[PDB]
């Protein structure tokens, strides 16, 4: 029973528990793209005033 | 291969180790025959006595 | 029988039991490689943050 | 064979294994050049505003 307790946990872990190291890889990537969009968002607004003169 | 061939040698000596282990007692018994043959070849024993040596 | 039992038991353990001296070296070899990639992982998370200018 | 095992294991490490001392400095050099060149690319883009007079 102990032998199956470990083996059952190993298979259940591999589908439910996340890979904290890889999950950081895609979290940091998408976090930066938020900054890029917010930066380009401000400059797209500054595009408007080119004809107010 | 070098690591594997050593383990093949590691158990290679093990095979020879066990083969000699059985021959150890084989040597002992033939000595037990040797000592009894000295006793048997005397000139004081009767056929009833000498056959009891043959029993062993 | 005891002599033969000793020889086969000695022959048996040399196949099954592990060598502590040998295995501790390889165990530390991977543990070092575990820290190097993990430490260098944060470099990549900060790799592309510098083009935000 | 154990003596022969020592040579071949060390032989490969002289060809395949990394040199941590060499690469850590070399890692910083390539990062330094990129960080310095990053501002230069920003210098060139802002340069063209001079003709706005």
């Amino acid at each position: 029973l102990m032998n199956a307790y470990e083996n059952t946990q190993a298979s259940e872990s591999r589908i439910r528990d996340t890979d904290m190291a890889e999950q950081m890889t895609s979290f940091t990537r998408y976090q930066i793209l938020t900054q890029a969009a917010t930066s380009m968002l401000a400059q797209a607004n500054m595009k408007s005033q080119s004809v107010m003169r | 291969g070098l690591r594997r061939a050593e383990q093949n040698t590691e158990d290679g000596m093990s095979l020879i180790q066990t083969a000699e282990g059985y021959l150890q007692e084989t040597h002992e018994i033939v000595q037990r025959v040797r000592v009894l043959a000295v006793q048997a070849a005397n000139g004081i024993y009767s056929e009833e006595d000498r056959q009891q040596i043959q029993v062993e």
